[PDB]
């Protein structure tokens, strides 16, 4: 009969301790998420960076090729131009 | 006399609601974490994919740039022989 107040209190003690742990748990959680998004934003950052770095090298390369092609074309113009000197000079030989 | 056991149910049940509030918080936190870990893993995977695409394109171009300087060299080793060839014909006159 009197025994009732003795356990209601033992239990209230237990419940607080239980709540204290969910509180202690929810705190490590926020840190975890914080750490989650800190880690994250960085990876995306790094990623994005590598991407442009290459986008950059590509375009850079693209132009170099375009260049070597003009270089080759220009070399070819002269070679086919020597072809006709060889011709006008083979002619002069064999009449 | 009988009031003490009454105040205790009051405070007891009050705690039970604070528990419910804590569990609701915890559960809502768990959601947010997994969800965070997901959004970035996938956005990252998405960027990692864009990155690889460009790297391939780049690799290809350099292999082509390899063949195109090689081609130039050939052209040169010829244009030179020709220069030599006209040089000789001019030497005959």
């Amino acid at each position: 009969t009197k025994h009732e107040i003795s356990e209601m209190n033992r239990m209230i003690q237990r419940l607080r301790a239980e709540i204290d742990n969910v509180k202690k748990q929810c705190a490590n959680l926020q840190n975890a998420i914080a750490d989650a998004e800190q880690r994250g934003e960085l990876a995306l950052k790094d990623a994005r960076n590598k991407l442009a770095e290459l986008e950059e090298a590509l375009q850079k390369a693209k132009q170099d090729m375009a260049r070597l092609l003009r270089e080759y074309q220009e070399l070819m113009n002269t070679k086919l131009a020597l072809d006709v000197e060889i011709a006008t000079y083979r002619k002069l030989l064999e009449g | 006399g009988k009031s003490e056991i009454s105040e205790l149910r009051r405070t007891m049940q009050n705690l039970e609601i604070e528990l419910q509030s804590q569990l609701s918080m915890k559960a809502s936190l768990e959601n947010s974490l997994e969800e965070t870990k997901g959004r970035y893993a996938m956005q990252l995977a998405q960027i990692q994919e864009m990155i690889g695409s460009v790297e391939e394109q780049l690799a290809q171009l350099r292999c082509e740039m390899e063949q195109q300087n090689q081609e130039y060299k050939i052209l040169l080793d010829v244009k030179t022989r020709l220069e030599q060839e006209i040089a000789t014909y001019r030497r005959l006159l």
